[PDB]
């Protein structure tokens, strides 16, 4: 659903801004 | 159906788990999707599935955050399902934990809660344990109260709390800051094979009461101390749950007779009584050295005490034994007979990745400045091990503290939350403990997996091929060397003038295939014939069969005949003790261990020759100066890092430097490198390197092979037709 | 066991021997085990301890004993028969032993069979292919191969069928099977323990393997076997078999696998004495290991014991040049010793191999010893094709290969030259199958690219010397 794929963007950048 | 074993992550958030596609088609799920997590106790949590080429299908992937909220352990079994109807909170209450809330004060909240929940749009649940790390300090917080039930995604628009006391931890939970695997930094491999060896005889018993097979009952683990011999030992300990128990030679050596023995076996019965257990036994070799080695009584009963204590394992159930020794024949070699010590792990030293992940392992909590390179101190840092990579850490952590902080707070033990978050440790503070640090293992022999590409080495584009055709396909195309009845060759000598890219090709054949290299040196094998210990080339070749994949490297292979005198010398051959034993070891490794060996040579013309019959290094491969297309190549690969300006003549320097090696050629690239820095950091008192700073090189830079070197190799590859 | 006795204080260690054998005697008939006898009774003369001369006189004196204590049998266990008091092996005591050794392919094979039997195997799992590859593993290496190679299929299967209990149902077991790459998988974790042991089995090198030699082949038949076969005839004409035979010649011409084919026909024990091993003994001044392994050629009679690179020290001593002695050493004259005093009928025929007869201390040849010396010359025109016939069973060979036209040109080469020139061929014949798939047969292109590569290995400065030294013994 749309609340979970927000809590999904918001996951994705912090692991993506930490390991890139 | 929906039922995934427990595993590690990658991915360290809070509230992201991974799985393979099948299973995610299986749970009818896409990425991003909310799902629930049902584990031990009545225990739930929620988090985001994401996905990654690493995880297999049979297993959930999570960190220690979700595994403590469920109440399991790596290797248990739960459930997931999707929860699309997942809406958002209103109203939530979070306090921290009273364990990690000590000697510190100030706004929790606005330090660690409010940067943490504010636009995360984190699934939280009732009851679930988070961790924060910020400051220097890593505080986990439990939600006590929300308005949604039982879970909820918290928005940026929120209200959040957090007054009162710090929560008593229950018993039902472990702390977060505990020793486990993620505090591990390099010689993952040989963890995985630990775990592999350890977690299911401990976290499963029921498998091995059921099916016919039997556990490991004892694993020798070795290496230089700091590497983390004790640190895996206790986190193993830790993450399966059995209880660990401490032993050290000295400690029990200091005892008197018959105090010594009645500890080692009380120790014994502890364990199979808090079952199932771990006993750890440091300095093995000062327990039990070798009863050959020793004269006394004492020495050799305790040494006896411990082998009959190892054999009643068999009755001891859920016991495993672990030792640590700094070499591994230097301890009893009853201790390693079936049974007893029958695995061992080779620990060694972190390369420059490991040290890297080390260093990031002891900055979670510390906030570095945007100057701060960990990998350039992982690089600096040569001879160093996780014991010394930590008191960089730590020290870089202090001077940040004593610049700005001790202007701020009191002499006092309690300090605000707010001041500490407010710290960041600049390059300077690191570098700074580079100088106060020393490094305890620089002497012994490092094995590491380089980074050396094919795209490093200019010139021998057929070399490069086929290092590949007797390194890969033997067992990328196993079914035409069996259909065609061809045995694939051990190994190959590389023959010729110095500095033409003898390590790159084979390290790069290494980089390809993943697979560690090592590196041996003449000294190495000059000091095992003139000290009569040639007992060491067991332990290079063994450190290979246990390395693999790996490329064992045997450089200097001319210091034998050398060591016979080489130009003079006798009048007979070129064999010898070192030697013999050497090609006795080749002889018994098959390709079956993934295991290649490469040789090199500066003075092919006294290498014995029997090293080159069939069996052994029976592919002979010449490596000469680079010609005038490869010395081009090399300038350019050279300069890969750097901008170069249009007026720089590669073509011309190459056909200048007609006499240089590869080496040669680096020094005159890297040498304008400098001069095209140098010039860079006085005009700010440039954006490329310019011709001057070739041409000024060019005054410098000289050939390391004369003529009459190149003359010799020359002759002798004609000689081989 | 060693550990739970010696660990004992002094008094301690000798009453619990005392009390072992007086029940079994209480209990008899019974059999005594004593594991790692070589740590409770280690040669005295080697120890200074008080507690280790008397628990040697200890059970010696249990030992003696049994002669009163009726239907008792002591059974011990050592790593080595030499690593023990030599008192317990007189008359009486340990007055019988018997070598374990290590198993070959075919006991191999069996052990495999034996703990697999409760495993569920899956068709491609091929446990002759394993035995052959599991060189120097003992029974308990292969007990621990099966047990990894379970262990990964167990975990392929119980990471999904979700059964966290007890017990295990039956049904799940039963679906359970292992396949070839668990297996496979399996050999690449583990390590033989004995490995660098010696190793004594029957050879598989048949007679159809050697291409040429064909009088040499009844000459090394009529040596070897004869003297078992017939020995009523012998007996009848008064012959005085020979002890031993030395090869000269070129080397790379099949003086090893003539020396095993004659021990696989025969079924005779193979011991392999390699140059390498000679030159240890001599530069570690360590000869007295001679007498161990003709002793293990006693032990493992019928057998051949095979002696390559028997001028490996004269080369080592330069030979041609040397230093201020002769041709005597100390490992050679241990060897003359052993093989005096070795007995004919004890069916140990001894073999030697050297590339320079010249320079063998000619003690070795003497009657008694490697009296008889046959020649191997490189092989001729009808052995080269026969060579490269042999050596290319094991692959596809296209109709447009000539193997009589490529053996007129290799007319100076050795077996061991025309071998690379097949595995050469071969490789060339793999590089071009890999690269269609990014053929199936050598084709003439690739022995003809082969010989390319290929050269001869003994130029005539040397055959001269063979061929002088051949006309000089007629
Ligand atoms: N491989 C490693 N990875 C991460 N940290 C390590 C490693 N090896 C050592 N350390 C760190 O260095 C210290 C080692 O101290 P200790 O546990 O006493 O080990 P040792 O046996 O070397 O004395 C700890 O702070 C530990 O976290
Ligand atoms: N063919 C080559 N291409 C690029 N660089 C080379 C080449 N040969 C040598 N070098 C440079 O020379 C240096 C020394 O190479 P190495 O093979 O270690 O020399 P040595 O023979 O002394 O071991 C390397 O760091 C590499 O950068
Ligand atoms: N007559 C022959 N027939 C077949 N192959 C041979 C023959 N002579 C030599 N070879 C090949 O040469 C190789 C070396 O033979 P070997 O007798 O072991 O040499 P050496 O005894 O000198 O070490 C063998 O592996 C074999 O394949």
């Amino acid at each position: 659903t749309n609340e979970a794929q927000m809590a999904a963007a918001a996951a994705l950048a912090r692991l993506e801004q930490k390991q890139s | 159906p929906n039922r995934l074993i427990v595993d590690e992550a990658i991915n360290e958030d809070n509230s992201v788990v991974s799985l393979s596609q099948p299973k995610m088609d299986e749970l009818q799920l896409f990425r991003g999707d909310t799902v629930l997590l049902k584990g031990k106790k009545r225990r739930e949590a929620v988090c985001i599935v994401l996905s990654d080429d690493t995880c297999s299908d049979e297993k959930i992937r999570m960190n220690r955050v979700v595994r403590n909220n469920l109440r399991v352990r790596l290797g248990d079994v739960i459930s997931i399902q999707p929860c699309p109807d997942v809406k958002y909170g209103k109203r939530i209450h979070v306090l921290p934990i009273d364990d990690t809330v000590e000697g510190i004060t100030g706004n929790l909240f606005e330090v660690y809660l409010k940067p943490y929940f504010l636009e995360a749009y984190r699934p939280i649940r009732k009851g679930d344990i988070f961790l924060v790390r910020g400051g220097m300090r890593a505080v986990e917080f439990k939600v006590v109260e929300t308005d949604p039930s039982p879970y909820c995604i918290v928005a940026p628009d929120t209200v959040i709390h957090c007054e009162g006391e710090p929560i008593k931890r229950e018993d039902e939970e472990e702390s977060l800051n505990e020793v486990g695997y993620d505090d591990i930094g390099g010689c993952r491999k040989q963890l995985a094979q630990i775990k592999e060896m350890v977690e299911l005889p401990l976290r499963h018993p029921a498998l091995f009461k059921a099916i016919g097979v039997k556990p490991p009952r004892g694993i020798l683990l070795y290496g230089p101390p700091g590497t983390g011999k004790t640190l895996i030992a206790r986190a193993v300990a830790n993450e399966t749950g059995a209880f660990f128990f401490l032993i050290n030679g000295p400690e029990i050596m200091s005892k008197l007779a018959g105090e010594s023995e009645s500890n080692l076996r009380k120790a014994f019965e502890e364990a199979e009584k808090n079952a199932p257990a771990i006993i750890f036994i440091d300095e093995l070799d000062a327990i039990a050295p070798k009863r050959e080695k020793t004269h006394g009584e004492v020495e050799r009963r305790i040494v006896s005490q411990l082998l009959t204590l190892m054999d009643g394992l068999k009755q001891r159930a859920h016991v495993i034994v672990m030792a640590a020794t700094n070499r591994p024949n230097s301890i009893d070699p009853a201790l390693r007979r079936f049974g007893r010590f029958d695995r061992e792990v080779d620990i060694g030293i972190p390369d420059a990745t490991g040290r890297l992940e080390i260093l990031q392992i002891h900055t979670k909590n510390m906030k570095l400045a945007d100057d701060v390179d960990l990998e350039q101190v992982a690089n600096e840092t040569h001879g160093h091990v996780g014991a010394d990579l930590a008191a960089l850490c730590s020290e870089a952590a202090l001077q940040a503290i004593r610049k700005k902080m001790d202007l701020i707070d009191l002499e006092d033990e309690t300090i605000d939350a707010e001041v500490m978050n407010s710290l960041a440790v600049t390059m300077d503070d690191f570098r700074w403990a580079l100088s106060q640090s020393n490094p305890s293992a620089l002497r012994e022999t490092v094995v590491e997996v380089p980074q050396v590409t094919w795209e490093d080495i200019g010139g021998l584009e057929d070399v490069k091929r086929e290092l590949q055709e007797l390194v890969q396909y033997p067992v990328e195309h196993p079914d035409k060397f069996l259909k065609f009845g061809m045995t694939p060759s051990k190994g190959v000598l590389f023959y010729g003038p110095p500095g033409c890219g003898k390590t790159l090709l084979a390290k790069a054949i290494a980089n390809e295939c993943q697979a560690n290299f090592i590196s041996i040196k003449g000294p190495e094998l000059l000091t095992m014939w003139f000290g009569e210990s040639e007992a060491n080339v067991r332990e290079i070749f063994d450190k290979a069969r246990q390395a693999a994949p790996c490329v064992l490297f045997f450089d200097e292979l001319d210091s034998i005949a050398k060591a016979r005198g080489g130009n003079i010398g006798d009048g007979g051959g070129a064999a010898d003790r070192v030697i013999n034993q050497i090609l006795t070891e080749m002889d018994g490794m098959s390709t079956k261990k993934n295991v290649f060996i490469i040789g090199a040579t500066n003075r092919p013309d006294i290498i014995d020759p029997a090293i080159l019959r069939p069996g052994r290094l029976d592919q002979l491969i010449y490596i000469p100066l680079p010609d005038e297309k490869s010395r081009v190549a090399i300038l350019k690969a050279n300069l890969r890092k750097s901008p170069v300006a249009k007026d720089v003549d590669l073509e011309f320097l190459a056909k200048m430097t007609n006499g240089f090696s590869g080496a040669d050629l680096t020094e005159i690239c890297q040498r304008a490198c400098k001069l095209a820095i140098r010039e860079s950091i006085e005009s700010e008192i440039v954006p490329e390197i310019r011709r001057d700073h070739f041409e000024e090189a060019m005054r410098f830079a000289r050939r390391s092979v004369s003529d009459n070197d190149i003359r010799k190799y020359e002759m002798f590859a004609q000689t081989l037709q």
